[PDB]
């Protein structure tokens, strides 16, 4: 996170660390959305032409994290996972499009103070929610700078959604309908971006109507951190709600 | 992606 | 798990539970064009 600042204690419970084994390092974002499941980027664990390629046995989880380096004693909990999810149609070929993945705790985790699950929203969410102009927030223990450090606790920024045609304008990529893109325009006068580190991560919002939040997104790409004119990209997790329905109704919940 | 020091933890965890 | 999450979803045991605020939703909460 770029321009963003300490998170408070127990801010977001639902907050994962994707760990890896050996070398022992921090991979990725995740969030926490049941007893046993884990959502995150399908890019942090596949992508082919870096040759990544992770497994169930590679990785762990890191739940209730606020430091991020230490080991917190009593407070964080750490999981093995069972089984690893990515979308079909995942595609890394070439712009990212649908990057998402779940993965299955090999046991449910108990919530407490400084864990617990964000909601996945509806559809009436959805559509009052995600309007340009509208602002969310972003957390994660990446980077602090696009080429600097390293943050010590977690981060946090909020950031507007932006219109689909800036969105167009702003790179060469393609866009497709399964993503938005965020951030300040160059005139606003006000910063803030992810960065590497941050991927995987959730991107939410309180409903105003029942006080809950909800995780309407999840960190994907950007080109650089925190330029001018730029924007950051995240998966649209509601139009891939089905295919998450669909994962953990047939291989338990 | 961007297109362009942990504390050890306890032996169990691994498995 | 499916969606609309989980019964007790959403809501921070730090926060929303015992009506506490963190320091800036209310930025978000302004940006609906002004929160509940
Ligand atoms: C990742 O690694 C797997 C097994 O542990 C595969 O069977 C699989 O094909 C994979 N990714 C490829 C290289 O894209």
């Amino acid at each position: 996170i770029v321009e963003g600042s300490d998170a408070e204690i127990g801010m977001s419970p639902w907050q994962v660390m994707l760990f890896r084994k050996s070398p022992q390092e921090l991979l990725c974002g995740a969030s926490l959305i049941s007893d046993r499941w884990v959502l995150t980027a399908a890019h942090c664990l596949l992508y082919p032409p870096w040759d990544k390629n992770f497994t169930e046995n590679d990785l762990l989880v890191r739940i209730g994290k606020h430091s991020r380096t230490r080991y917190e004693r009593n407070i964080e909990k750490i999981s093995m996972l069972e089984k690893i999810y990515i979308h079909p149609r995942y595609n890394w070929r070439e712009n990212l499009d649908r990057d998402i993945a779940l993965m299955k705790l090999k046991k449910p985790v108990a919530f407490s103070d400084y864990i617990h699950p964000v909601c996945l929203p509806d559809r009436e969410t959805a559509a009052s929610l995600l309007q340009a102009g509208y602002k969310g927030r972003v957390t994660g223990w990446g980077n602090l700078k696009e080429t600097w450090g390293q943050p010590s606790v977690l981060q946090v920024v909020n950031l507007p959604i932006v219109e689909r045609p800036v969105c167009k304008d702003s790179t060469r990529i393609r866009i497709t309908d399964n993503m938005f893109c965020a951030g300040y325009k160059p005139d606003e006068g006000k910063r803030g971006d992810a960065c590497e580190g941050d991927s995987g991560g959730p991107f939410v919002m309180k409903s105003p109507f029942n006080n809950r939040w909800y995780q309407m997104g999840i960190v994907s790409w950007g080109e650089g951190c925190d330029r001018d004119g730029k924007y950051g990209f995240y998966t649209h997790v509601f139009r891939l709600k089905k295919w998450i329905q669909k994962v953990i109704d047939q291989f338990g919940e | 992606x961007v297109a362009t020091d942990y504390e050890e933890i306890p032996a169990a965890y691994a498995x | 798990t499916f969606g609309s999450g989980e019964a007790d979803c959403g809501l921070r045991p730090l926060f929303e539970k015992k009506s506490l605020e963190d320091k800036t939703e209310r930025e978000l909460l302004e940006s609906y064009i002004d929160g509940r």
